[PDB]
């Protein structure tokens, strides 16, 4: 039941140095987002969301999905109810597609930790992690609880990366060979 | 999903426009403006990267668009519409090893890009071979309203399926042509070829051709009344299915299909209905947005977006007087009714 208007920001603590999240604009912060929900009005809600430049990129992209997640937090929820709920759930028919999806998912998420590693000097590596870093923070936010990772972190096959991942699985499921 | 990019008469403007198609339990939505500060590289001597400010169509929880349609601070406006696979022997070459899933090579390519052809460089490479798309890149930096074709770079296009990515620069076929008009089909008859499309156009006809297929045919007819950012939302919102004969199914009982419009309503086909295959079906699945740009609103990260089942000349989707009024649909209006809205 999403409010017309919230925002939010992930400040890092100079002591803690904690991230924490703070109602309100704070440009001091590592990132803020604004969502403005018009669904009703428009069929669309509409975030704008900064992150801090004065932070490196990778604490920055992690904000950037901790403060996405903190606006919508019931978009969210009734988007993955309307969606993805059932989704390989723990009443799966299809276990036999649904546990080599999620070997696929877990060894797909691994290879690219590993070239993550593999390649700290990458560009392309380094645009990847801070598009998992991105993930990660909105899915820990989501949950309520932050972990930066500094380095290699794990990020769940059938977490918030099931919403990324729907059109990857109209290939996926064929290729998993899925029935139809 | 349809697109149509719209050269307008005298290259007075360059339209771009996407229209997704998508199960109606999809349409949570949220138009999404990021303003990051990445950088190319690991390391604080990296510049910036091109496509730190971007707005694009979305969903809750979806760090991306998914539409897909962006537009880029780079002046690049990506979009796409899904071909997919129909040859069983290319799924080899979907592997957890050594591709990277679609959806992160679009947002690495969107960063990383200033020009189509460094996105398309960008995007293919680790081909997942999964969500298999026609990506648009059109560079708004080489569009020169009122000017004549510029021989490049105006438009990029790539498609993808497992194990092929073919890209090329379809500015002049643009400029030539007046429009790039995407709806599922792919363009390059390698990769019309090598998905196992020819089998399924001798199977069951025009639908499955590049140029014959219902939306081929409509968009061929009707494109060059798009004549302004309005006309654009009207073709793209297009759906009158049971009395354009573009829209007849010859397989189908009923012939009129809603499914083959611009903008599909497959809700509206009979349940009862037969039909050769399942695309045609009653659906809970349709159009469910247009999102359109040009010149001035992208160079101001600007789009007109309407979302919501077309209802020009189809009466507006409503969950309760609708086949699908139990199906979960939380947060969502029951009646879709919504005009176009500039954003912002
Ligand atoms: C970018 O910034 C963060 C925050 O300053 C760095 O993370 C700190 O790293 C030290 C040593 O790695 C940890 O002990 C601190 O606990 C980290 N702080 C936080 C907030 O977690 C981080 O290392 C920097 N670089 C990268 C690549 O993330
Ligand atoms: C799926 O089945 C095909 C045979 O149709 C087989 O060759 C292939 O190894 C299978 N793929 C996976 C990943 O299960
Ligand atoms: C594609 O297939 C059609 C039908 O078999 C054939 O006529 C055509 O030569 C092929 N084209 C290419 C470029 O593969
Ligand atoms: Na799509």
């Amino acid at each position: 039941d999403p409010p017309v208007s919230r925002t939010r920001s992930l400040l890092l603590d100079a002591a803690s140095g904690q991230l924490r999240l703070e109602d309100g604009f704070h440009p001091d912060a590592v990132a803020w987002a604004n969502l403005t929900n018009a669904i009703r009005e428009t069929g669309w809600a509409y975030l704008d969301l900064s992150t801090n430049g004065r932070y490196n990129d990778s604490l920055q992209a992690y904000a950037a999905g901790v403060v996405e997640a903190s606006v919508s937090e019931e978009l969210i929820y009734m988007h993955w109810m309307n969606t993805v709920v059932n989704y390989c759930g723990p009443f799966e028919y299809e276990v036999g597609y649904c546990e080599k999806l999620k070997n696929f998912l877990e060894a797909n998420l691994e290879w690219m930790q590993r070239e993550m590693e593999l390649n700290p000097d990458s560009p392309y590596w380094h645009q990847v992690r801070l598009t998992l870093l991105q993930l990660k923070g909105l899915e820990d936010s989501y949950e309520g609880r932050l972990t930066f990772p500094t380095g290699r972190f794990t990020i769940k096959p059938l977490g918030f990366l099931l919403l990324q991942i729907s059109g990857d699985l109209e290939d996926l499921e064929p290729a998993l060979n899925k029935t139809n | 999903c349809s697109a149509l990019i719209k050269l307008l008469p005298g290259g007075h403007d360059l339209l771009v426009a996407h229209n997704t198609w998508n199960s109606y339990q999809n349409m949570l939505r949220i138009i999404k403006k990021y303003r990051l500060q990445f950088r190319e590289g690991p390391q604080e001597e990296y510049p910036l990267v091109a496509g730190n400010n971007l707005v694009f169509s979305s969903y809750p929880g979806t760090i991306f668009s998914g539409d897909d349609f962006y537009i880029l601070g780079s002046g690049l406006v990506t979009l796409e519409t899904t071909i997919g696979n129909k040859n069983p022997a290319l799924w080899k070459y979907v592997q957890p090893q050594g591709c990277v899933l679609e959806w992160i090579r679009n947002v690495v390519a969107n960063r990383l890009a200033l020009d189509g052809a460094t996105w398309a460089d960008v995007f293919k490479r680790f081909n997942s071979g999964t969500y298999n798309n026609q990506w648009m890149i059109v560079d708004y930096k080489a569009f020169l309203p009122n000017g004549p074709s510029p021989g490049s770079r105006v438009l990029t296009i790539l498609e993808q399926i497992p194990g092929m990515v073919v890209v090329a620069d379809k500015t002049a076929e643009l400029y030539k042509t007046t429009y790039w008009a995407s709806y599922n089909i792919p363009y390059f008859e390698t990769v019309f070829n090598a998905s196992g499309l020819q089998a399924l156009v001798a199977q069951y006809g025009d639908w499955f051709s590049y140029t014959k297929n219902p939306r081929a045919k409509i968009f061929q007819r009707d494109q060059s009344l798009v004549e302004d950012m309005d006309a654009m939302v009207r073709l793209m919102r297009y759906n009158d299915f049971l009395h354009d004969p573009l829209s007849l199914c010859e397989a189908c009982n009923p012939k009129p299909n809603a499914e083959n419009a611009i903008s599909a309503r497959s809700d509206l086909n009979p349940a009862n209905g037969s039909y050769p295959f399942q695309a045609l079906h009653q659906r809970a699945h349709g159009g469910i947005d247009v999102k359109v740009t040009s010149f001035t609103l992208a160079k101001y990260m600007s789009m007109l977006a309407a979302s919501g089942p077309t209802w020009d000349q189809c009466p507006p989707f409503q969950w309760s007087k609708s086949p699908f009024h139990s199906m979960l649909h939380m947060g969502q209006p029951d009646l879709w009714m919504f005009s176009p809205i500039r954003v912002p």
